[PDB]
RNA sequence: GAACGAAAGUCGGAGGUUCGAAGACGAUCAGAUACCGUCGUAGUUCCGACCAUAAACGAUGCCGACCGGCGAUGCGGCGGCGUUAUUCCCAUGACCCGCCGGGCAGCUUCCGGGAAACCAAAGUCUUUGGGUUCCGGGGGGAGUAUGGUUGCAAAGCUGAAAC
RNA sequence: UUUUUUUUUUUUUUUU
């Protein structure tokens, strides 16, 4: 029924991006899901949000700049060991200008960018660009 | 089978339209009238042009046509146009129409002048 | 109006028949076309005047 | 976009609408560089300066241009409170 | 040597020079109708091929009916490209008729870098997309001095399109040029509608060409 | 032929081969 | 392809719909698909009532109708000259004045 | 703002038109404007955001130079009154009766335009204009009724444009602000001519009745 | 692995109105053993058991979320000194107005798709990954042969190759 | 109310 709510709250902000409007509504919350919009945020990608703390389960609504084409989830979560990024670069980023990655490092949800440098790889949670 | 071929309706619209004011409700009249306004290969052609331009003659004295109107309608058209009153274009400066109304009217800032009242059932259609 | 042309070419691989058909323009004076005018193409003179109000 | 010798690479800056943030494109003909003109302070005289808006495509099919140019207004202060 | 007989506003814009380049035009994507509007605009825009010219049949009441369909894809090199499609019952009319309407349907092409910015760029700014029919045309960037490695046919026109390199991946009926060409041209198509994180600036909206000319304009009415 | 009836020709014909196997097991 | 979005008839909450015969073929038709009108008729031909008027005991106040369900099925119904065919726009029509 | 704000005389003459009222079914997109249901299932418009979309398309076509450029189109015979005197009222270009598809689009017709900016009288009336707009690259000033769609229309101004008399009195408000934003007249005068030229004259019979009453 | 599973069919018991395979004639046709008409068998009915198939069709697996509007209609729930029936409050009754939930649907649209017909899902797909079962791989041979298994039988399930 | 059948292969495509 429910699960990978990930892919439940990104299939949200792609529809609300390609219909074009200005705010979305997601039902669940993750730690996963706030520190993923922190890198897209911190990245530029998205506006200012705010988490509507309900007692059970919270509502997260993001303001929205207009620039994210796509954003996605990997669905298995697949480990990727380093120096097995190339292959995710060539099959996901739509260039070599652009686009991001998010592992998941044991020291936080990290880029791709980040990751490269921090010398740790991990499990893939998605992608945005 | 009167049914009058483009090029001569066409040039009997573009004869009336010219000179409507040489052209009478009378036929053998407005025959030789064509030759002297228009240039006419052949006698048959006359003869069609000038009896349809009767035709057209009888509905242009009798009213105005939606194909065209000469200058003197023109003119009356015109003056249909620009015919101004000083009647109603207010009333008698209250009037009286809704309370849904007068709830805007306390919203927006006036001064709320005089009667507004119906009071209505709910049978809308 | 319309001048008929018909000739014949004979090549290796065999004849060709040739028809060439030209539609003359009017011109009212002159040798290049006819005199008479289409039945069809009417023409008319441009309106004649203005002024005529009374004195 | 700028190469490491810092040239100005590309041929044009494709308008970016005021609406949603999205390219105008180059055969996008249903866009529009919508003006409004500036008026003046109390005086209520014309001033020869505008403003522009744009407005692009598949938000003027869709409805959210009546929206928009209201939206857009507001916030630069032109139409009301 | 016949004169170029202006309407339409645009070309008498042309005519008095007003306009700079072809970029003007585009930045406002005004709907451009007469064709050598882009021959004073472009001198060195000559460069084309015929693609493929190709019979269809109307089955009529007698007999087979012919006519020719001919496809044109005309390109200056710095990357302006314009493809034409034209049915008529003759292969020399259906030959400058689908001239024209590539003259008419010219647009610019974006072109980035493969992922170090050197300098003077060789191949698609990320991995765009061109669909027609039921043919999907992927372009995919490539490294510098690769080549274009694709079918002969959009081999020309990425060739034309100013891209020296590039990955190309096709699916579908690839043996119709009649559908294949236009993907490829819809795909070189959207490579200024596809947005990118080095564009992110606001616009600057400089003026009209009608409001910066109005007088030119109000006197070649007048 | 309709497949309606090619398949009750194909029936009748595996009915008339088992008898033929039943005749001779 | 699909001629029709509705299939023809009407049936879309149900599994099985009961048949009812046609009157002309006898056929069994579910009776949605079927084609049904109602003739309201005067039991007298309309220009043999004022022969009844003349002769009529009453004062004209017995006005006898004959109702009757009519129940067509489709494949002879056009034959008889009822659903006379359409054009594509002109299938998403409704009642005919 | 504060200077351009609504008086009393502009709700006096929109109450004594009707313009408060209108039809009984909304676009989606009409929400915004509309304020409240009625006791006879009608939906009254304010005034407030009406006066607001028309301070707006003022500014709009006072915003093109040359009022040539100004396109102005009715279809409908309660607006085709009102066009043909709103165009030389201030500088505008009149089409009205048939649009002559092909109008904006072809150009071997000699019946051919090149504007900047669209004006029409009701969008379900003018279908056609509304799709022609978008090849030609040009804007939307369109006076939506209550049940108007809205495709292709950039500023909408909320009314009733059923009777003639709301019609006639938008188009002469519309011109009244449109040519006090260029300058002719000062804003603490009132204009110099009264509307119903811009109305709409019907059979003349009745007209020329009130003539032949009033000899 | 398991329970239901239309019509027809099979095995007992009861009866047998109408219809009616088979069969019989009469006509039509060159021929009819076919359509048309007259008669009429089994079955159509019910009670017990079996068979497990269909254009079993929305030719659209199931669950879950998001993505336009509009008027309906069915069932609950809520709001509305509008109207109307009791006797006289009072309630549920009957319309009218509107909202909420989910159900069967429909009109419109450039939401987006697809080869198109068309679809608010057949969309959110070369920018391809929510979870999961069953499946197809040019047409024929063929759902045939041949094995196994179920069935009283009719047959069902699984199922190939030469060419 | 009828009303059935009627060899077999012959048919290729341009420059501006
Ligand atoms: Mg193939
Ligand atoms: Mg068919
Ligand atoms: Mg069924
Ligand atoms: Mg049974
Ligand atoms: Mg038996
Ligand atoms: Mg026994
Ligand atoms: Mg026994
Ligand atoms: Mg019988
Ligand atoms: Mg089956
Ligand atoms: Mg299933
Ligand atoms: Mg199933
Ligand atoms: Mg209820
Ligand atoms: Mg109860
Ligand atoms: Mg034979
Ligand atoms: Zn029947």
């Amino acid at each position: 029924v429910r699960m990978n709510v990930l892919a439940d709250a990104l299939k949200s902000i792609n529809n609300a991006e390609k219909r074009g409007k200005r705010q979305v509504l997601i039902r669940p919350c993750s730690k996963v899901i706030v520190r993923f919009l922190t890198v897209m945020m911190k990245h530029g990608y998205i506006g200012e949000f705010e988490i509507i703390d309900d007692h059970r389960a919270g509502k997260i609504v993001v303001n929205l700049t207009g620039r994210l084409n796509k954003c996605g989830v990997i669905s298995p979560r697949f480990d990727v060991q380093l120096k097995d990024l190339e292959k995710w670069q060539n099959n996901l980023l739509p260039s070599r200008q652009f686009g991001f990655i998010v592992l998941t490092t044991s020291a936080g949800i990290m880029d791709h960018e980040e990751a490269r440098r921090k010398h740790t790889g991990g499990k893939i949670l998605g992608f945005f660009f | 089978g009167r049914v009058r071929t483009k090029t001569v309706k066409k040039a009997a619209r573009v004869i009336i339209e010219k000179y409507y004011t040489r052209l009478g409700n009378d036929f053998h009249t407005n025959k030789r009238v064509c030759e002297e306004i228009a240039i006419i290969p052949s006698k048959k052609l006359r003869n069609k042009i000038a009896g349809y331009v009767t035709h057209l003659m009888k509905r242009i004295q009798r009213g105005p046509v939606r194909g065209i109107s000469i200058k003197l309608q023109e003119e009356e058209r015109e003056r249909r146009d620009n015919y101004v009153p000083e009647v109603s274009a207010l009333d008698q400066e209250i009037i009286e129409v809704d309370p849904d109304t007068k709830e805007m009217l306390k919203l927006l800032d006036f001064g709320s002048l005089s009667n507004l009242q119906v009071t209505q059932p709910t049978v809308g259609m | 109006y319309v001048d008929t042309a018909v000739r014949h070419v004979l090549l290796r691989q065999g004849v060709l028949g040739i028809k060439v058909k030209i539609m003359l323009p009017w011109d009212p004076t002159g040798k290049i076309g006819p005199k008479k005018p289409l039945p069809d193409h009417v023409s008319i003179v441009e309106p004649k005047d203005e002024i005529l109000p009374t004195t | 976009m700028q190469n490491d010798a810092g040239e100005f690479v590309d041929l044009y800056v494709p308008r970016k609408c005021s609406a949603s943030n999205r390219i105008i494109g180059a055969k996008d003909h249903a866009s529009i560089q919508m003006n409004v003109a500036e008026v003046d302070k109390v005086t209520g005289r014309f001033n020869g300066q505008f403003k522009t808006y744009a407005i692009c495509g598949a938000i003027r099919r869709m409805g959210e241009s009546d929206d928009s140019i209201l939206r857009l207004a507001k916030a630069d202060g032109i139409v009301s409170k | 040597d016949k004169e170029w007989m202006p309407v339409t506003k645009l070309g008498r814009l042309v005519k008095d020079m007003k306009i700079k380049s072809l970029e003007e035009i585009y930045l406002f994507s005004l709907p451009i109708k007469e064709s050598e509007i882009i021959d004073f605009f472009l001198g060195a825009s000559l460069k084309d091929e015929v693609l493929k010219i190709m019979p269809v049949q109307k089955q009529t009441r007698a007999g087979q009916r012919t006519r020719f369909k001919a496809f044109v894809a005309i390109g200056d090199y710095n990357g302006h490209v314009g493809l034409g499609v034209k049915c008529s019952k003759e292969v020399a009319t259906a030959i400058r008729g689908a001239i024209i309407l590539a003259k008419l349907s010219i647009v610019p092409v974006r072109r980035g870098y493969w992922g170090n910015k050197i300098g003077k760029p060789h191949t698609v700014p990320c991995k765009v997309t061109g669909r027609c029919g039921s043919v999907l045309v992927r372009l995919i960037p490539a490294p510098r001095g690769t080549g274009i490695v694709s079918a002969p046919v959009p081999k020309k026109l990425l060739m034309m399109a100013g891209i020296d390199d590039c990955y190309t991946s096709a699916r579908g009926c690839t043996a119709t040029l009649g559908n294949f060409a236009k993907a490829t041209f819809d795909a070189i198509s959207k490579t200024y509608s596809y947005l990118t994180p080095d564009l992110w600036k606001e616009t600057v909206f400089t003026k009209s060409p009608y409001q910066e000319f109005t007088d030119h304009l109000v006197k070649t009415h007048t | 032929m309709r497949a309606k009836w090619r398949k009750k020709r194909m029936r009748r014909l595996k009915r008339k081969r088992r008898k033929m196997r039943q005749r001779s097991k | 392809t699909k001629k029709r979005r509705n299939n023809g008839r009407a049936k879309k909450g149900r599994g099985h719909v009961q048949p009812i015969r046609c009157t002309n073929c006898a056929r069994c038709v579910p009776k949605d698909k079927a084609i049904k009108k109602f003739v309201i008729r005067n039991i007298v031909e309309a220009a043999a009532v004022r022969d009844i008027s003349e002769a009529s005991v009453f004062d004209a106040y017995v006005l006898p109708k004959l109702y009757v369900k009519l129940h067509y099925c489709v494949s002879c119904a056009i034959h008889s000259k009822v659903v006379r065919n359409r054009s594509r726009e002109a299938r998403k029509d409704r009642t005919p004045p | 703002l504060d200077v351009l704000q609504m008086k009393e005389e502009d709700v006096l003459k929109f109450l004594a038109a009707g313009t408060h009222l209108g039809g009984t079914n909304l676009d989606f997109q009409m929400e915004q404007y509309i304020y409240k249901r009625k006791s006879d299932g009608i939906y009254i418009i304010n005034l407030k955001r009406t006066w607001e979309k028309l301070l707006l398309a003022a500014r709009a076509i006072v915003a093109i130079e040359n009022p040539a450029d100004v396109s102005v189109i009715s279809s409908r015979n309660t607006g085709q009154r009102a066009v043909l005197k709103f165009a030389a009222a201030t500088g505008a270009t009149p089409i009205a009766g048939r649009f002559t598809p092909g109008t904006f689009t072809n150009q071997i017709q000699a019946a051919f335009r090149e504007p900047r900016l669209l004006v029409v009288t009701d969008p379900r009336a003018d279908h056609q204009p509304l799709t022609e707009a978008s090849y030609v690259n040009l804007p939307t000033i369109a006076l939506c009724n209550t049940d108007s769609p809205l495709r292709y229309v950039d500023i909408a101004i909320p009314c009733n444009n059923k009777g003639a008399h709301s019609v006639g009195l938008m188009w002469w408000m519309l011109a009244r602000e449109v040519l006090r934003m260029r300058g002719t007249i000062s804003r603490e005068h009132p204009w110099e001519v009264m509307p119903d030229l811009y109305f709409y004259r019907d059979p003349e019979e009745i007209e020329k009745e009130e003539q032949a009453a009033a000899e």
